[PDB]
């Protein structure tokens, strides 16, 4: 039941975890 | 749509995002292409939303500031999109799907059960501040009809009387298990799954040559 | 019938007047609202053709029914806002009346 | 004296016309006479001004009267309308 | 049912400066 | 925006006196070829008029929109 | 070289390539009817009421837009785009308050004009209209914005030929106004030009409010003497007294725009 | 002839019944040939979808390959960009939420074998603000590659290099649109542009771009594994392939099913879904690409059959394929009356013949609702309704136009007697 709960900076945090894949800028 | 100062909604309430909410706004930055920033405006003035509902004029002005991008340029992205609240907003901030597939499936009906059980009328807070009814438009999920989004909470297929048992869960405790509260998983033929009842072929199957 | 003038200094009764007869030079009055400084029909320049009354849009200038106004100096003729005004409030209940009777037909 | 207080004065050399010969001036001027007109309340956010009587009144305009901070006038009657 | 005399009303289109009154 | 009224060459006598009237303030003017303004097609045509009824003539050339480069494009560059 | 020839109604003019179809009809001579497009200013393509019907095609383009192609004829008379613009002009006039008396760009109108010679004779619009509020921008220029027709040439020459920068669009559907969001004045040099660029008279000159009205205006040519670019303005004189200083254009001086100070 | 089998239903994971994280992804195997479909080349990828001759499963239908093939142009220096839109304002499109949410992977491998096709640096996905926990799903899944390398540079054990990104929606069914999706990601208000300067020539932050419906995106790995052949039997003529049906109101079941595409309209709710709720007599109507697409009335739809070359036939669009359900039991009359306000609430407003004309007809509409209005207002509206149609800068005005066009085209006599019944009582 994960899409059961989830807070409101998830998205958002969730992608600055992600950051660090994140590719270089162009 | 004009901001008339009031001693609430001005910028007399200094904003600033939290140094947690600031690391956020540049995680954003980033995430867009560089010497790029003012393509942030949106997820930003999202976090400022995150923030705190109201999001007024200081608020928007900051996000300008953070955004370096003309303050109008902020001001024009609030008041073109409904996610953004420019007023205070019910800390339950229910949103009534009112497009014909949810009306044919009786949208409707669930508006009248809810007016009642929150004792207001559709369209502001509770005095209890408690929840806000809006009639927003299609919310998607229309397979489930009977829709209500709150906060994000997305409840679906509900039958008038849910609503109220929601309500109820909402008014006393939390996390009223949102989601579709009948029998079916996510989106299903409410008889089963014809689609596909057989099990799923596995990695390479019938990869076709070449 | 509150007491506000009709005219609102649109001067297409001047650009409509056949003789150069109606003068209009306008200003906006303290309320904001849009009135005639100086509102002058030369009487001995009309030829009483009736299409100010036609062109007025408020329908603020109308031919009144009165056709004894004969005037012993050539200046009397010369009528100015306040006369036209005046000639106005004597002549409002008969004025109403006409218009009243002929409105459909235009 | 008038409307817009039209005062051809003691040293003008064209006050010499009323000699003997009075003015026009007029009572009930409407410079006040609007502002004496009280402020028709109504419901709903935007109201219409006929200027009371359809073809015999003016072309017919749409008051917005949004903001109780101003009484919309329609620029035709001068009439406050008190939202 | 049951003598004028005519007069510009226009102001003054172009005000006149007035001289100091103070002597100089 | 329009530009019908921009095409036909117009020649315009010098404006003259316009004093107020005492008795109603009405413009008054002594000049007769004041509101006089004939209309001629060409440069040349106009210049002709003058010379042969003898008045004096300043001819300005007339100066026409130069043509500007536009694409809905162009603007949607966030280079510049 | 760099030369299409495109067929204005079959008069085969030729044109640099990247010139649009509403450029190609100018120099056969034929005027689009246009709002929303001025020359110094970006095309926006808001008002749609310069839709015009490139030969054999299906629907009709954007003369501003579209950059003609090889050898595609603009058809400008025909059928189709004046009921493309007979059923546009429906829409501007629907939502638009009559009050031309009291809009003293009365006979400055683009949009009365178009309206009485390339829109309709009679209004459809039983429903009711809209209405906005009116704000202020300062005072030299009184917004009396439900005049409005959302062209959005206000925020581009707020933005492009002068860099203020806040004028701008605020909500979307029939409720959008262009007015600033906060009511904070347009306060910069090159402000009154808005007025002489909105073709509406929503926005109009406040001291110049109601002292006039366009045909009775004489108009002579003269030199602006306020500043030292000697910018080429008209004066508009009425009975002998002026009664406004409106630029004219003068491609290396002034292009078609004057100071606040100078009108 | 429909009735396509389990194992050629693209998305299994539809409905979940499999983990839509990776490893439920992996029994899946949708990363299967990923580095070999790569290793071939772009020109491989396009070749694959042109033999498929997909269209576009968003509204507008378009042959798929035609589209990506106009950025497969050489690179001018500006980094060529994907942008998958997982909107879907329109209301019967639940069919994008399931890839999303069921099966965010499917999505994912998408982009990056959708991307070499075109050469883009990278993707970003714009899913509706509505949908924050749809969101928690992608990233979590999109993190989740990643960290298995499948996606960022040298992705899938590849020369070539993507960056996944997702962007927040704010609640508009504009910003669906190609032109304005870009503008909602460049950050501007959601607008469209005009199509003269075309999306991949003029681009997100004027780099060149492609926008693809999601299930457009989704299909082109697993095409691309299955050949275009086999997906392109399945289809007919230029139509071709499965594209996912959602059936919504008045229907026993309503359900998403991805079963075959040039279904007969009578077959999908009578044997797959729900039988029309009532009984197939019990249609007043059906929607068949959702509100933008007109409704065809009972007699017509049997007869015609899903496939977007056979409903243009008929006078409607493929659309979405959403299908929407109207029994014997509803006003039309104010059930497409919603729809225009559904527009009156949501046109951006950009163009003149949109802005008035939407709130012009939604005006006519209420009133016909009533009643109030005469007769010979209705034709009026068929009037107002193309000057909509073909003058607007996007194409939602195209779309409100049409079921306006619908209601007088089918049901005028019954909105005649709505006009007689309130002239009666007086
Ligand atoms: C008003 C409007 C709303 C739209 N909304 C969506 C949407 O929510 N999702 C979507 O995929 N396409 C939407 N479209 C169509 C897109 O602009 C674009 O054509 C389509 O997404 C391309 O997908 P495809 O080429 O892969 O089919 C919309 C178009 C318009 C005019
Ligand atoms: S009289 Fe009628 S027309 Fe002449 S100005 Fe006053 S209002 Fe306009
Ligand atoms: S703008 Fe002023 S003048 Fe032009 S039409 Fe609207 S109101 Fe009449
Ligand atoms: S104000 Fe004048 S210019 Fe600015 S939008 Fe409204 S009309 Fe176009
Ligand atoms: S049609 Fe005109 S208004 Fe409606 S959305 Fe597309 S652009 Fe904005
Ligand atoms: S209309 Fe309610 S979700 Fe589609
Ligand atoms: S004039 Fe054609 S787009 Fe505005
Ligand atoms: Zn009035």
């Amino acid at each position: 039941l994960q899409h059961h709960d989830y807070n409101t900076y998830t998205f958002l945090d969730l992608n600055l975890d992600l950051s660090k894949f994140r590719l270089p800028q162009p | 749509f004009v901001h008339r100062d009031t001693p609430e909604n001005n910028p007399d309430t200094p904003f600033d995002f939290t140094p947690e909410n600031y690391k956020r706004i540049e995680a954003i930055v980033k995430n867009y292409p560089e010497g790029h920033q003012a393509a942030a405006v949106l997820p930003v003035l999202d976090l400022a939303q995150r923030q705190n509902g109201w999001l007024p004029i200081s608020a928007m002005n900051k996000v300008a500031e953070v955004l370096q991008v003309p303050p109008m340029r902020v001001y024009e992205v609030a008041t073109f999109y409904t996610m953004y609240n420019r007023k205070p907003v019910g800390k339950y901030h229910i949103q009534v799907c009112t497009t014909t597939p949810c009306m044919l499936r009786d949208s409707d009906s669930i508006l009248e059960t809810l007016q009642r059980k929150l004792g207001i009328k559709v369209g502001e807070t509770t005095p209890d501040k408690l929840f806000t009814l809006i009639e927003v438009e299609c919310l998607g999920a229309c397979v489930n009809a009977p829709m209500v989004q709150i906060n994000d909470n997305y409840y679906e297929d509900l039958t008038p009387k849910d609503i109220e048992e929601i309500i109820d869960e909402l008014k006393a405790g939390k996390v009223p298990k949102p989601g579709p509260r009948s029998g079916r998983f996510c989106c299903e033929p409410a008889g089963g799954l014809t689609s596909l009842t057989e099990p799923p072929k596995g990695p390479g199957f019938g990869v076709q040559a070449g | 019938p509150s007491g506000e003038e009709r005219c609102i200094a649109c001067k297409l009764c001047e650009a409509i007047c056949p003789a150069q007869a109606i003068t209009i030079e306008a200003e906006p009055r303290a309320d904001g609202s849009r009135r005639t400084t100086r509102y002058d029909i030369d009487m001995t320049k009309c030829i009483y053709c009736g299409f100010c009354q036609e062109a007025c849009p408020v329908d603020a200038i109308v031919e009144g029914p009165n056709f004894e106004f004969s005037t012993e100096t050539h200046e009397e003729l010369l009528y100015n806002k306040e006369k036209l005004l005046n000639n106005g409030d004597k002549w409002e209940a008969e004025i109403a009346a006409n218009i009243q009777a002929d409105y459909l037909y235009r | 004296i008038t409307h817009t207080g039209q005062v051809y004065d003691e040293k003008d050399y064209r006050r010499v016309r009323f000699v003997d010969r009075q003015k026009e001036v007029n009572e009930n001027f409407a410079i006040d006479l609007i502002a004496q007109q009280p402020v028709n309340e109504v419901e709903h956010r935007i109201i219409a001004c006929d200027g009371g009587g359809g073809a015999l009144g003016h072309p017919k305009v749409y008051i917005n009267l949004d903001k109780e901070t101003k009484t919309g006038t329609c620029g035709y009657c001068g009439l406050q309308f008190k939202q | 049912p049951t003598q004028y005399v005519p007069y510009s009303t226009t102001r003054k289109k172009i005000h006149e400066w007035v001289p100091p009154s103070t002597p100089y | 925006s329009g530009v019908n009224n921009t095409k036909k060459w117009k020649m315009e006598f010098d404006t003259r006196e316009r004093w107020e009237n005492p008795l109603m303030g009405w413009a008054s003017t002594a000049d007769p070829l004041s509101n006089m303004v004939l209309t001629f097609s060409a440069k040349e045509d106009a210049i002709a008029f003058a010379e042969k009824n003898g008045w004096s003539y300043d001819v300005e050339e007339k100066k026409v929109p130069k043509p500007k480069s536009k694409s809905y494009g162009a603007n949607f560059s966030w280079n510049k | 070289s760099n030369l299409i020839e495109v067929f204005v109604d079959g008069q085969s003019v030729m044109v640099e390539p990247g010139t649009t179809v509403l450029q190609a009809c100018e120099k056969v001579g034929m005027q689009i009817p246009r709002f929303c497009y001025h020359e110094r200013l970006s095309v926006a393509g808001n008002c749609r009421m310069c839709l015009v019907e490139i030969e054999k095609a299906p629907k009709v383009v954007a003369a501003c837009a579209m950059p003609v192609m090889k050898g595609w004829n603009i058809l400008t008379n025909s059928e189709k785009s004046k009921k493309a613009r007979e059923g546009v002009m429906e829409f501007l006039l629907a939502n638009h308050p009559l009050d031309c008396p009291i809009c003293d760009q009365g006979g400055e109108c683009d949009l009365q004009d178009q309206s009485m010679m390339f829109g309709s004779d009679r209004s459809r619009f039983l429903e009711g209209k809209r209405a906005v509020e009116d704000k202020n921008i300062g005072p030299l220029v009184k917004t009396i914005m439900t005049r409005c027709i959302q062209c959005t040439r206000c925020i581009r020459f707020a933005s492009e030929i002068a860099g203020v920068d806040d004028l701008g669009t605020t909500g979307r559907g029939n409720d959008m106004q262009v007015g600033t969001y906060i009511e904070k004045m347009f306060m910069s040099e090159l402000s009154g030009n808005v007025i002489d660029i909105c073709p509406v008279g929503a926005l109009t000159s406040k001291p110049y409010a109601f002292t006039a009205r366009p045909w009775e205006t004489r108009k002579t040519e003269s030199i602006d003497v306020m500043d030292a670019v000697g910018s080429n303005i008209v004066v508009s004189t009425r009975t002998g007294e002026v009664m406004r200083i409106l630029p004219r254009m003068h491609e290396d001086i002034n292009e078609e725009w004057i100071s606040d100070k100078t009108r | 002839f429909g009735s396509l089998k389990d194992e050629d239903r693209i998305f299994t994971n539809l409905y979940g019944r499999h983990d839509w994280r990776l490893k439920g992804a992996l029994r899946r195997g949708d990363w299967y040939k990923t580095k070999e479909i790569l290793l071939k080349g772009p020109d491989w990828i396009l070749g694959e979808m042109k033999t498929s001759g997909l269209r576009g499963r968003g509204g507008a239908g378009f042959p798929t390959g035609l589209k990506w093939s106009f950025m497969n142009k050489p690179s001018d220096g500006r980094p060529k960009y994907l942008v998958v839109n997982a909107d879907e304002g329109e209301p019967g499109t639940c069919k994008d939420r399931e890839i999303m949410r069921h099966d965010p992977h499917k999505l994912v491998e998408g982009c990056l074998v959708g991307g070499r096709a075109m050469g883009a640096r990278a993707a970003y996905i714009y899913i509706r603000g509505e949908f924050y926990n749809e969101a928690s799903n992608l990233q979590v899944a999109i993190r989740e590659a990643y960290e298995a390398g499948l996606i960022g540079k040298n992705a899938c054990g590849s020369d070539y290099d993507f960056d996944v990104f997702v962007v927040r929606g704010a609640g508009a069914y504009i910003c669906g649109e190609e032109t304005a999706l870009i503008e909602s990601i460049e950050g501007k208000q959601g607008k469209p542009r005009l199509k003269p300067p075309f999306p991949a020539d003029v681009g997100v932050f004027g780099c060149p771009t492609t926008v693809a419906n999601v299930e457009t995106v989704a299909v082109s790995p697993t095409i691309c594994r299955r050949g275009g052949t086999w997906f392109a039997g399945f289809g007919r003529e230029r139509n071709s392939g499965t594209k996912l049906f959602n059936i919504s109101g008045h229907v026993n079941h309503p359900c998403t099913v991805e079963e075959e595409m040039s279904v007969p309209l009578k077959e999908l709710i009578e044997k797959h879904a729900g039988g029309v709720t009532g009984g197939w007599d019990n249609l007043l109507a059906v929607i068949p690409g959702g509100s933008s697409t007109p409704l065809i009335p009972k007699s017509v739809c049997e007869t015609v059959l899903m496939d977007f070359d056979a409903l243009v036939q008929a006078q409607t669009g493929l659309g979405t394929a959403a299908v929407i359900v109207m029994d014997r039991s509803t006003d039309i009359v104010k059930a497409i009356a919603r729809l225009i306000e559904f527009y009156k609430h949501e046109s951006c407003g950009q163009c003149t013949p949109c802005r008035e004309g939407v709130d012009w007809m939604n005006k006519v509409m209420a009133r016909f609702v009533k009643g109030d209005a005469r007769p010979a207002e209705i034709d009026s509206l068929w009037e107002i309704s193309k000057q909509i149609e073909g003058h607007t800068i996007c194409a939602l005005g195209d779309g409100a136009a049409w079921p306006v066009q619908g209601l007088i085209r089918h049901f005028r006599p019954e909105l005649e007697d709505r006009m007689q019944r309130f002239a009666q009582q007086h």
